[PDB]
């Protein structure tokens, strides 16, 4: 689970609601992808920074934090976590069905 | 009302507010009407006159009205590959500029070492090389026990002497 | 020669032809004229079937009209579709990226009967794209060609099957109409007969017949002989017409409550109403001809009929009973047999006009629905046809067809032959046709009906082998889309001069003789039994007093390209196919010398390809230059022909045109005035004549490799002009407007030397890889500046450098000169796509020379790359001292069965040397049948060898025997075509004579300059971090599953791990391996590929709990 | 055939409740990128449309049940949501597939796992590879058995980092930037070290 | 099947129109079957490995 | 070497600005702000862009100082309420010519 | 199950593996290739990958 | 001869106005010129013609110390508006040397 190419086994199985919620870093509840004017991801949308990580490296939603010194501290105004934008390829979301 | 509002809200992949959807549809409708009337496609100036709005805004609306295309649609004449196989990665590391950057870092460190320790430190904490933050004149003054005016003078002198021919020639190629 | 300016080309043909080759662009031109409704097509229809001359547009307008509302008191109609003058000339449209079109107007009439109102208007239906004089369409400045396709004609088809469980013969029939619901009948393993319709595997024929209003007594009195389905009727277990309708409704329409009238109305609407089911005119004609229903009536009521249905059932039952002849009540007698689905009597040809008509029909159906809704909604007595009709669906449909459709393809113009073969080509793909994966061996096969209609030699060799072919050189398209070929007739045993065009339907009901039959020059056959084709495609010997038809001429079975292959009958089918396919890939050289040995098809192909200027009116020539030619006609007026020069074709090849006339000579109508890219003196010339020896040499020609002299590089014998265009546009962005300017931030001064004040490279400036063509800069403002970048900026004292230079640079891997620049800007009234305020295109040309790795070819499929270019001194040379120009291996000829190339070599040497048959005491026996004016040929003469009426082996042997010396008294080539060669390296004479001659060699479009590729590190894809593919990007080779299997078989694991992890996916691995490889340390350990993580996340997204356990 | 799955469920710790879903996950956005390609036009990953459809149906259903709607309307909305989920997972498995512009079916999740062009075969077993090239083949009869003739431009491009490091070591260039510049311009002092 | 009337001539002496037609029949059949066989063999060896 | 657009003519060497041809004095920060505006005529500059370039890199204050400077420059050179120093909300300021 | 899914019948194999909670030891050649670790054949065997080389004592003394 | 120059052209793929001949085919015709020079350095010779006529290798003036030997060979054909003005530079050498 540490990605060190030392894998004793690889397991598959049915995923439950609890497992899906454990995987999810947040809940997406709006069918909006990108703002048509500012070209930035919308809040709580399919590309929400708060859920999936920052779009740009070491940057919050508006720019309150823009330095590498703010390591792993979420912005109070937005709620996004200041980390490498590559985490956008790893964080997973979920939706709650009626 | 409900059907039109829902269409404006959820029709496009990129959400467009109803205030802009209405003007987009109105512009398209009267543009087609003008084309039918005239026999030729109406010019942007004519469309702007009909809108009673500026041609710049007309063109902005026209470019806003565009919709995205599928990245997985077949691009070849036959079915061989998808459009997603033809698009590069802008944010990907090029693996050569990184080497150039680290060598530039080493060379800049060496060049700063050639100068005096006081001036090298002043430049380092002024431009934020040890850490991310570039410190202020008051900060460097309070950490070095020197007047801010004197620190400004020594920084200017350090910059002028760092503009010196050999250092400039050495750093020129890294650009 | 039928051409006033035709150069003399003595022919070896023994038999004359009755009729000349028709216009090779007829298949497109006549179809488009029919679609338009031009007076020329009006006259053609008047002279041939004046019963109903109606164009495609008129037909679709009449079919759509009159649109009716629910009330019926008001209606709309369309009539009189007229055209207008074209928007702009073809050259201007091509230059300014416009569409060659013409406005279309329709007289719309709105009638109101409740009170009485007539509203007549001339509604502008849109800008209809036009077809040029060469059968091509100009769309956005590109030459597009619509290839005719082959589709099964709608109608009724019978088939026979063996169950293989009881070995019982079963018969089925399918009625398939265009744009309708299927009809199907069959006999099952038992005696039951099935009518499975719209995939409903029930309702035998009896319930359908009862629903059709037929009583049981009527059924038994009409269809009485059919005991099998009479027993089926006795086992119908469904009595009553109303019960039959109820069953049919409750099956085909589940979920709805059946009613008394709904069943009848649905049964009618399914088939007998044209609004939901209608065979085309061709389909109705085919059904009528098959069932013998109407023979002296015009085509109307395109929908199906109950009489047609019952006739089909009767045909099926009679065929199952073993009958061979049926007379339908009220119809003529017709034979009873199964129908071949691949027979050319049923495989109709949808042409350009038909495809355009179908697209117009779709657009006008959408328009009709829209206009019906609008005219229902809007108020009455205040409506106008102008306010009613909306042309958006029609224009959208025509654009959606003419662009982005696989039946409308780029007109490949590597050479005039390539263009002419792209036209008059029959495809089998696209909408309404079978797919490549869907295709089968049976359809890919060759049918005996293909003779004279589709050439069986010319076809692509790729995965679509057999799905694409070419029209026969004599073929024609009938008014119903069926391909027909001309054939002469024989009466009493004498062949007449009458010519009648026969479709494949009638050719089975006749006995066609052979083209090169031993005619007696009077009409009779000197030999009683001749070889003929019978009804079922069989070939047999039949007495001369029995045949009823004869082939017009040889080469009728062959296409236009393959007809340019000399000694074709001496070449195997596969190699001839290869040569015919490769004929269209030859690039145009700088001179394009006419071939020494050829056929008569070259002149006609060059004339009909439209790449050579011709004199439209006879007259004298006033003045001639390199750009324009002025012709002073007879009747006072004068004409000026503008001649294009170095115009880039579709595939980046020059299209230079050169005058071939003088300043005072007179020219007649149809005479060639200027030759094009691959034309010499007005005839097609795709290659050069080279002195060739066919012996092996040091292994440099091993395995199909080719050796050439350096004099071909020196004298520019094989050089081609290749022009490449580059485009860049300035477009408004959210941060402002990018501008083209020579002021590029942070760039040197030397690199800006070739840029003028405008920022565009000066015309004629030599350019190489990595240079800048257009100086364009974009507003980027500023981004995240790292501290090191801030330090660099503040130490070098750079200014704001507010903009980022995304200037146009030449692609990596080519160079050359600059021809011309076209600049488009919206500030100069030029129309551009929205958002773009400037467009610049730069033309770069390279005088590419022949080199190793380039692909040369002959006319007989003897392709080959260039192994080595030898110095002129180090090559074999004859006793006269002339070195051989090209050397080919001798092991490739006997294995591939292409002796025709050696025959061509011998004949070419004979033509080059010249000959004179010594008629001291009569002509020799072998020269008895040889035509006159061929007994004496001057050196470097040109001869024409028809593909099948060619030069015989004895005649060529005699010509080789009489081979008059070159300069002094010396016969270099002996009787059997060989000669003694001196080795250019050791100098000793070669121990045995080798064959030498003159062969036609062409340079194909497979230049190594366009195929060399290498990559160290380039771009990567987004979803997965694999490198991109193709020379458009920087590339990256595909290491596939087979390569992985080979790697595993070798047992080498480390190289496979590297090729998978640190070269493709692992980003940190790539960065670290590059850093190690530059710093000198060893390669670090590979990590986890990114594709595996992507797969893991994809599996997790599918609600699958997949994880990795370390212990 | 029933026991072969019933006993499999019984033996393991998983629960047959896994068949139904109360919540579904969303793939990371970088795995479904939306990219502004050259010319201002945008490109979506064809999965965002399915996700948007599912979100819209779920939101409408929850709004309907909160507001109070007839049971037939609620059932129709639930059926639509179920169909959207099935389309997202296996498009075209049941009924006609959901199609976008151009009458082409949208590709689903499993649609990028099966087939020759799927991820497993087209991106995992096989791969595109750097430091590689291709070109036409000619005969090399003068070479030995263990030798092949490589084009000099092709070899220069393939061995670009090697030759760059070597020429930097030989003091022909002051730094890697200058080495890259002279390699791209193909200076005469490159072939000597390339050999 | 085999056509009862064969080709009496050879490529050295040249063929006649119908002779070339039947030869083309056979050649096209072979050229299609080899193209199918390539993919079939590829599938077979993939399964085998 | 002068930077000019329409009615504004700035000479860095002599360090003066001309608006229809009379002397007019500006505070320095405003002067370099005008220099940044004129050198990028017709191209909008973002607020963080201006703050990072024309103000010091480590400006820890609040943004509206740039809007105050822009108001100063406007009331100094752009007399009327239709201006040559255009503002685009959320994107920043620019010096084009009205169309 | 990884090898089976990469081979053929991907959906069926994945469904069966998920139902049975099957586990892959990752000891196979195809799965090793997929995950990017050294294949268990040829130079991937332990007896070949875990060899240790060293200069001989006489050679080191003479060096 | 290694390099040429026509006043009215810029590259080999243009056309001189007034002459029926093309630039490329004029080059190819000039390829068949035989000369004999006595000076190793590059030497320039000139060819100027105007009016309707067939310009051959006899209308080219060679500077002293070099010799042309095939003056009857055809070069180009002009018209009333035709006007040809070319300069040929010639050097010694051996074998074949590309452009
Ligand atoms: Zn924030």
């Amino acid at each position: 689970m540490l990605d060190v190419n030392f894998f004793d086994e690889l397991r598959i199985g049915l995923a439950t609601a609890e497992d899906i919620r454990q995987w999810s870093y947040g809940e997406v509840k709006k069918p909006e992808t990108i703002n048509y004017r500012t070209l930035k991801p919308e809040k709580d949308g399919l590309f929400c920074e708060k859920i999936f990580g920052p779009t740009r490296d070491w940057e919050c939603y508006c720019g309150k934090y823009k330095r590498v010194r703010f390591k792993g501290i979420i912005c109070e105004r937005c709620g996004v976590e200041v980390t490498r934008a590559k985490v956008r390829r790893e964080r997973m979301g979920h939706i709650e069905l009626a | 009302q409900a059907i039109t509002r829902a269409m404006a809200d959820q029709a496009r992949t990129i959400r467009i507010p109803v205030h802009m959807v209405e003007v987009i549809n109105k512009l398209g409708r009267i543009q087609r009407e003008l084309l039918q009337d005239l026999g030729r496609e109406p010019t942007p100036e004519e469309l702007a006159k009909e809108m009673d709005i500026t041609p710049e805004k007309v063109l902005e609306i026209q470019q806003y009205a565009r919709e995205p295309i599928s990245l997985d649609q077949t691009i070849g004449d036959e079915g061989d590959s998808q459009l997603g196989d033809f698009i590069e990665d802008s944010e990907a590391v090029v693996a050569v500029d990184a080497v150039s950057f680290t060598l530039l870092q080493d060379q800049l460190q060496s060049v700063l070492d050639t100068l005096s320790e006081r001036e090298a430190g002043v430049v380092r904490l002024r431009f934020g090389l040890t850490d991310g933050q570039p410190r202020t004149l008051d900060e460097i003054g309070q950490v070095y026990g020197v007047t801010r005016e004197r620190i400004r003078q020594i920084e200017s002198k350090t910059m002028s002497k760092l503009r010196h021919p050999s250092r400039s020639q050495v750093l020129r190629d890294y650009l | 020669n039928s051409v006033p300016g035709a150069p003399n080309r003595v022919s070896f043909a023994k038999l004359r032809e009755p009729l000349e080759v028709p216009g090779l662009l007829d298949v497109q031109t006549d179809s488009f004229e029919w679609l338009i409704g031009s007076p020329r097509w009006r006259e053609s229809a008047a002279e041939r079937g004046d019963v109903n001359p109606v164009g495609g547009l008129e037909e679709v307008l009449y079919e759509l009209s009159p649109i009716e509302d629910f009330s019926g008191s008001m209606s709309l109609s369309f009539s009189d579709p007229r055209f207008d003058d074209v928007k702009a000339p073809v050259d201007e449209c091509k230059d300014k990226d416009m569409t060659y079109a013409a406005p279309l107007f329709v007289t719309a009439e709105f009638i109101n009967n409740n009170t009485g109102e007539i509203k007549s208007q001339t509604v502008f239906m849109g800008d209809f794209p036009m077809m040029t004089e060469k059968g091509t369409f100009i769309i956005n400045g590109t030459e597009r060609v619509v290839v005719s396709q082959l589709v099964r004609s709608p109608g009724v088809y019978f088939d026979e099957t063996i169950d293989k469980s009881t070995d019982k013969t079963l018969h089925s029939v399918k009625v398939i109409p265009s744009r309708g619901a299927w009809l199907e009948f069959d006999v099952d393993k038992r005696d039951t007969v099935g009518v499975r319709i719209d995939r409903k595997r029930r309702q035998p024929v009896t319930v359908l017949l009862k629903a059709l209003g037929w009583t049981s007594e009527q059924i038994v009195e009409r269809f009485g002989f059919s005991e099998i389905m009479r027993s089926t009727l006795e086992k119908d277990n469904t009595v009553g017409t109303d019960e039959a309708l109820l069953d049919i409704y409750r099956k085909l329409r589940p979920g709805e409550p059946p009613t008394k009238e709904s069943a009848q109305t649905l049964l009618e609407n399914l088939f007998f109403k044209e609004k939901r089911y209608d065979l085309a005119r061709v389909g109705r004609y085919k059904v009528n001809k098959k069932l013998g229903l109407h023979v002296g009536e015009p085509i109307t009521s395109s929908t199906l009929t109950e009489e047609d249905v019952v006739a089909t059932i009767e045909y099926l039952v009679r065929l199952h009973e073993g009958q061979t002849t049926m007379t339908v009540p009220g119809g003529v007698e017709v034979p009873v047999e199964t129908d071949d689905i691949d027979h050319f009597g049923n495989r109709r040809l949808r042409t350009v006009g038909e495809l355009i008509q179908n697209q117009i029909r779709v657009g006008m159906s959408r328009m009709e629905r829209v206009v019906r809704e609008r005219m229902t909604t809007q108020d009455v007595e205040a409506i106008t046809p102008q306010t009613l009709i909306n042309i958006r669906p029609v224009v959208a449909a025509i654009k959606e067809f003419f662009g982005t459709s696989q039946l409308s393809q780029f007109m490949d113009q590597n050479n005039p032959l390539s263009g002419l073969t792209h036209k008059r080509r029959l495809s089998a793909l696209g909408p309404g046709g079978l797919s490549r994966e869907r295709a089968g061996l049976e359809v890919r096969d060759v049918h005996p009906s293909h003779y004279g209609r589709m050439c069986p030699i010319e076809t692509p060799e790729g995965p679509n082998i057999g799905l694409i072919g070419s029209l026969s050189v004599y073929a024609r398209v009938n008014p119903f889309g069926f391909i027909e070929t001309p054939y002469r007739k024989v009466v009493d045993g004498v062949v007449s001069d009458e010519i009648v065009y026969l479709t494949a339907d009638e050719e089975d009901r006749h006995v066609v003789a052979q083209a090169n039959s031993p005619i007696d020059a009077d009409g009779r056959f000197v030999e009683p039994r001749v070889l003929v084709r019978r009804k079922a495609g069989e070939v047999e010997y039949v007495p001369s007093s029995e045949v009823d038809y004869m082939d017009v001429s040889p080469r009728q079975m062959v296409s236009v390209a393959t007809a340019m292959i000399p000694f074709l009958e001496h070449d195997d089918a596969n190699r001839a196919l290869m040569g015919a396919n490769m004929q269209r890939q030859a690039v145009p050289l700088v001179r394009s010398e006419a071939p020494l040995v050829g056929t008569g098809m070259e002149l006609r192909a060059a004339i009909d390809a439209g790449d050579v200027v011709v004199a439209e009116e006879s007259g004298v020539i006033e003045e001639v230059s390199a750009d324009y030619i002025t012709v002073m006609h007879d009747n006072g007026t004068r004409r000026t022909y503008r001649m294009r020069k170095f115009a880039r074709s579709n595939h980046g090849t020059c299209a230079n045109q050169c005058p071939i006339v003088d300043a005072g000579d007179r020219v007649e109508a149809g005479q060639v005035i200027a030759d094009g890219p691959c034309t010499d003196d007005g005839e097609m010339a795709l290659g050069k004549n080279l002195l060739v020896a066919i012996m092996p040499w040091e292994g440099h020609n091993y395995e199909d490799a080719i050796i050439l002299s350096n004099r071909l590089v020196e004298e520019d014998v094989l050089t081609s002009i290749h022009i490449e265009e580059h485009e860049i546009d300035a477009r408004d962005t959210k941060l402002g407007a990018e501008e083209i300017t020579r002021d590029i931030p942070n760039i040197s001064d030397e690199v800006l030397a070739d840029l003028d004040e405008r920022g565009i490279v000066r015309i004629g400036a030599e350019v190489r890889d990595g240079d800048i063509l257009v100086g364009k800069v974009t507003p980027k403002g500023e981004t995240e500046l790292t501290p090191e970048e801030r330090l660099l900026r503040a130490i070098f004292g750079e200014k704001a450098r507010e903009v980022r230079d995304t200037s146009l640079k030449v692609p990596h891997g080519e160079s050359g000169k600059v021809i011309g620049i076209r600049v488009f800007s919206r500030e100069d009234e030029d129309e551009l796509p929205a958002g773009v305020n400037e467009l610049v295109r730069v033309y770069v040309a390279q005088k590419r020379k022949i080199s190793d790795g380039d692909k040369l070819a002959g006319r007989h499929g003897n392709k080959g790359v260039i192994g080595k270019i030898l110095p002129v001194e180090d090559m074999p040379f004859l006793a006269d001292g002339t070195p051989v120009d090209i050397i080919l291996n001798t092991h490739g000829v006997p294995r591939r069965m292409n002796i025709g190339q050696i025959l061509e070599t011998h004949l070419g040497w004979c033509a080059h040397s010249g000959w004179k048959v010594d008629a001291a005491k009569g002509v020799p026996d072998w020269a008895a049948r040889l035509p006159d004016e061929l007994l004496e040929a001057q050196p470097n003469a040109i001869v024409s060898t028809p593909v099948f009426d060619g030069a015989q082996e004895a005649e060529l042997q005699g010509l080789l025997s009489c081979t008059l010396p070159n300069r002094d008294g010396d016969v270099l080539v002996d009787a059997d075509g060989k000669a003694m060669l001196f080795d250019g390296r050791s100098g000793e004479p070669f121990p045995y004579p080798v064959t030498v001659g003159y062969m036609y060699i062409m340079k194909l479009h497979h230049l190594v300059d366009d195929k060399i590729h290498a990559r160290s590190t380039g771009p990567y894809s987004m979803i997965t971090q694999q490198p991109l593919g193709g020379k458009a990007q920087f590339g990256g080779q595909r290491f596939g599953e087979m390569e992985c299997w080979a790697m595993q078989a070798y047992g080498a694991a480390y190289t496979l791990q590297e090729l998978l992890t640190i070269k493709s996916d692992d980003t940190v691995g790539r960065v670290k391996v590059y850093e190690a490889i530059v710093k000198g340390e060893n390669i670090p350990e590979p990590g986890i590929p990114e594709s595996f993580k992507v797969l893991l996340k994809e599996l997790q997204s599918l609600c699958l709990n997949v994880e990795v356990l370390s212990s | 055939k029933r026991l072969k799955v019933v006993a499999a469920f019984q033996q393991s710790g998983n629960s047959p409740m896994g068949m139904v879903l109360d919540a579904v996950p969303v793939i990371p956005p970088e795995l479904r990128p939306m990219v502004q390609l050259d010319g201002g036009r945008f490109a979506t990953s064809d999965l965002n449309d399915l996700y948007r459809r599912v979100i819209n149906r779920n939101n409408r259903l929850k709004r309907l049940i909160d507001l109070g709607a007839p049971e037939i309307i609620v059932n129709n909305e639930k059926r639509m949501l179920q169909e959207s989920v099935d389309a997202l997972f296996d498009n075209g498995r049941r009924g006609r597939p959901v199609t976008g512009p151009g009458n082409r079916p949208l590709k689903s999740l499993s649609d990028l796992l099966k087939g020759k062009q799927g991820r497993f075969r087209q991106n995992l077993l096989g791969k595109r590879v750097d430091y590689s090239g291709r070109s036409v083949i000619v005969v090399g009869p003068q070479l030995k058995l263990h030798q092949c003739g490589l084009p000099k431009l092709m070899a220069l491009e393939l061995f670009k980092p090697f030759v760059m490091k070597r020429l930097v070591d030989l003091n022909h260039a002051q730094n890697i930037k200058s080495a890259k510049r002279m390699v791209e311009r193909q200076r005469p002092q490159v072939w000597d070290v390339l050999e | 099947e085999f056509i009862p009337r064969p080709v009496k001539s050879s490529f050295r002496e040249g063929l006649t129109v119908l002779e070339y037609f039947i030869n083309t029949h056979g050649a096209r059949k072979g050229l299609a079957d080899t193209a199918l066989r390539t993919a079939d063999s590829g599938y077979l060896t993939r399964r085998l490995v | 070497v002068r930077l000019t657009f329409a009615d504004i003519e700035l000479d860095e060497e002599t360090h003066e600005v001309w608006k229809a041809g009379q002397p007019v004095s500006l505070s320095p920060t405003e002067f370099t702000l005008l220099r940044y505006f004129v050198i990028n005529a017709g191209t909008v500059l973002s607020k963080p862009k201006i703050l990072d370039h024309v103000w010091r890199y480590d400006f820890g204050g609040d943004v509206n100082v740039v809007e105050s400077y822009v108001s100063y420059l406007r009331r100094k050179i752009d007399t009327g309420e239709k201006r040559l120093l255009h503002t685009l909300r959320g994107v920043g300021y620019v010096l084009r010519e009205p169309r | 199950w990884l090898s089976a899914a990469s081979f053929q019948e991907t959906t069926r194999v994945l469904t069966d593996a998920a139902i049975n909670c099957r586990s892959d030891k990752l000891n196979g050649l195809k799965e090793n290739v997929i995950i990017g670790k050294l294949i268990p054949a040829g130079t991937g065997i332990n007896r070949y990958r875990n060899i240790a080389v060293q200069p001989t004592e006489e050679a080191r003394a003479a060096a | 001869v290694t390099s040429i120059r026509i006043d009215g052209v810029l590259h080999e793929f243009t056309t001189v106005p007034g002459v029926k001949e093309d630039v490329t085919e004029i080059i190819l015709n000039l390829k068949s010129l035989v000369v004999s020079s006595e000076e190793d350095e590059p030497v320039t010779m000139y060819l100027r013609k105007q009016g309707p006529g067939e310009v051959t290798a006899g209308d080219i003036v060679p500077p002293a110390g070099v010799t042309v030997h095939n003056p009857g060979m055809h070069i180009a054909t002009l018209n009333d508006k035709g006007k040809l003005e070319v300069e040929l530079v010639v050097e010694r050498g051996r074998g074949y040397v590309p452009a």
